[PDB]
């Protein structure tokens, strides 16, 4: 089967599809959070006292 | 006016002085025009459906530039009138260039 | 291993399926997939290269990452070539042996 | 974008072929080879299974 | 680097300029459009999932590999190029999806 047929006879709908992907993919850049690690360290309080 | 009234605390106030915005002025001075991204985010995003739609590169434009036309006319009226470009209006404007 | 493999295995299936033997099948699809897969094996080992040959920021993680990718990649290519065909034919024999 | 099999060259594939060419016909004869060799030895293999 | 490497390779290998763009586009979209679906599933860019992203590069490539190869074997073997990718599509879009 070509599951491509339809995208192949109408490029333009196949490079429309792409660029929305690489668009959403530009916008969620800036929006992502950023650290060195993903959050692995077991959450802690600490009670101070003198 | 924020403007002006930070330029007028540097000449006026001592040293050890200073303003600080609060309430809907702080918001003003803090936020940032996401606008700038928004809208060419959403003529780009309305380009691409129409260059699907008409399969053509460049068709699209005759639509996409004719828009602007609807908004001046709706703004001249607001002129005309003496009206202001409030939020309301704003929407109306891009319901105007919907239709 | 698993991308190059089913293909080798899906290209012999439709070589049986328009009228080859089982071997005959095997060795055309081997022969229809070695460009690809060695295309895709050289372009993955020489960006191992700056991996292994690279030190300064992050080059541990970068070097651990080099070997592993580069010995794994001579495997991919050398098992995709000759390992897939020999349990194509032995299975397909297995299940059409009378 | 691809030309069917033998289409005239276009000015980058010319340049291309000039810049580079002399590596392409020893690499083609080096494929080649290397593929007849290994359809002989994945053809003996499969006699050795 | 992964980029100019995959564009040397399919000019080696099919010797024509045009084969190289398939991976050429190909593999930016595929990684930046990772960023969409990591955002939407609350990820974080840290030097884990990065790290992912690169060794993931290794796939898009083969990927693109694939098709372009693919549809160039059978433009090798007489068909015009709209024939070669349709039958070339035939042979791997199933599998691709399985894959
Ligand atoms: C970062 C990602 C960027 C991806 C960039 C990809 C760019 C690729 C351009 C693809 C070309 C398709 O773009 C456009 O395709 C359509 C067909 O769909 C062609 O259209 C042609 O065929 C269609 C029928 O399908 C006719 O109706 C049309 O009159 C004719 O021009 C256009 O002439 C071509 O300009
Ligand atoms: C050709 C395109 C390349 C393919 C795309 C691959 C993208 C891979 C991840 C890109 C992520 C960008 O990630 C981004 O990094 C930059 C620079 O370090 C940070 O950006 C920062 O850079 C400098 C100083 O450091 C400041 O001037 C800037 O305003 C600030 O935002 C962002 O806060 C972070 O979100
Ligand atoms: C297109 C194919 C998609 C296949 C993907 C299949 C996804 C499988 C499900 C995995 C579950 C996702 O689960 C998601 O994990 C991330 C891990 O960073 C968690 O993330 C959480 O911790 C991270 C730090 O690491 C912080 O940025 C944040 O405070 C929070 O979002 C989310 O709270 C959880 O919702
Ligand atoms: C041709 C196709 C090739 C396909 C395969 C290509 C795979 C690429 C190899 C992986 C590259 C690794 O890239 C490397 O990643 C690690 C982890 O994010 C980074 O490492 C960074 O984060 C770690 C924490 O995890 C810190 O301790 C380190 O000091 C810092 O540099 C390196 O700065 C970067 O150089
Ligand atoms: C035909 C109909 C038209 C289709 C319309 C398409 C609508 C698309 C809208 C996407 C909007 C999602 O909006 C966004 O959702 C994400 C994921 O749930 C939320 O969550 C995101 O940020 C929060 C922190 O704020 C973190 O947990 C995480 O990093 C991320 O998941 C955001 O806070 C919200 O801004
Ligand atoms: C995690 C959940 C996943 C569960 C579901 C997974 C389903 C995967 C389906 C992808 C298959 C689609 O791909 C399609 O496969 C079928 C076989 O199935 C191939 O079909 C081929 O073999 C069949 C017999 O098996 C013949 O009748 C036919 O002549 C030939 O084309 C198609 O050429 C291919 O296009």
């Amino acid at each position: 089967m070509d599951f491509s047929r339809f995208f192949i006879d109408r490029p333009i709908f196949a490079a429309v599809l792409s660029i929305l992907i690489f668009i959403t993919g530009l916008i969620a850049i800036p929006l992502l959070p950023v650290s060195e690690y993903p959050d692995v360290v077991p959450p802690s309080v600490q009670v101070r006292a003198e | 006016a924020m403007t002006h009234l930070e330029e007028l605390s540097k000449q006026i106030l001592p040293n050890g002085m200073n303003i600080e915005w609060t309430d809907l002025s702080f918001q003003q001075a803090t936020q940032g025009n996401t606008a700038l991204i928004v809208f060419p985010v959403a003529v780009l995003l309305a380009f691409l459906v129409l260059a699907a739609l008409y399969e053509s590169w460049t068709l699209p434009l005759a639509v996409i530039l004719i828009v602007p036309m609807t908004m001046l006319s709706a703004l001249f009226g607001v002129w005309l009138t003496g009206g202001d470009n409030n939020v309301f209006v704003q929407v109306g404007l891009v319901v105007l260039m919907g239709l | 291993a698993c991308k190059n493999a089913i293909l080798i295995v899906e290209f012999a299936r439709e070589l049986e399926i328009q009228g080859k033997g089982i071997m005959e099948a095997a060795l055309e699809a081997c022969r229809l997939r070695l460009r690809p897969i060695v295309m895709t094996s050289i372009a993955f080992i020489a960006g191992t290269i700056p991996l292994i040959l690279g030190h300064g920021a992050g080059a541990e993680v970068r070097g651990v990452t080099g070997i592993t990718v580069f010995s794994g990649m001579l495997g991919v290519t050398l098992f995709g070539l000759f390992l897939t065909p020999v349990f194509y034919v032995t299975l397909r024999k297995l299940v059409t042996r009378r | 974008l691809l030309k069917p099999h033998g289409a005239k060259k276009d000015l980058p594939t010319r340049l291309i072929d000039r810049l580079f060419g002399w590596i392409f016909r020893p690499f083609n004869r080096f494929f080649l080879r290397s593929s007849n060799g290994y359809q002989g030895l994945v053809s003996k293999t499969l006699g050795r299974r | 680097e992964a980029v100019v490497l995959v564009v040397l390779v399919v000019i080696l290998f099919l010797q024509t300029w045009r084969a190289s763009i398939i991976p050429l586009i190909a593999v930016p979209v595929s990684v930046v459009g990772t960023f969409s679906i990591l955002y939407l599933l609350g990820f974080s860019l840290n030097t884990l999932s990065l790290f992912g992203l690169v060794l993931a590069i290794g796939i898009v490539v083969d990927d693109a590999i694939v098709v372009v190869e693919n549809v160039e074997r059978n433009i090798e073997e007489g068909l015009a190029p709209l024939a070669a990718a349709h039958q070339a599509m035939r042979e791997v879009s199933g599998p691709i999806i399985a894959i």
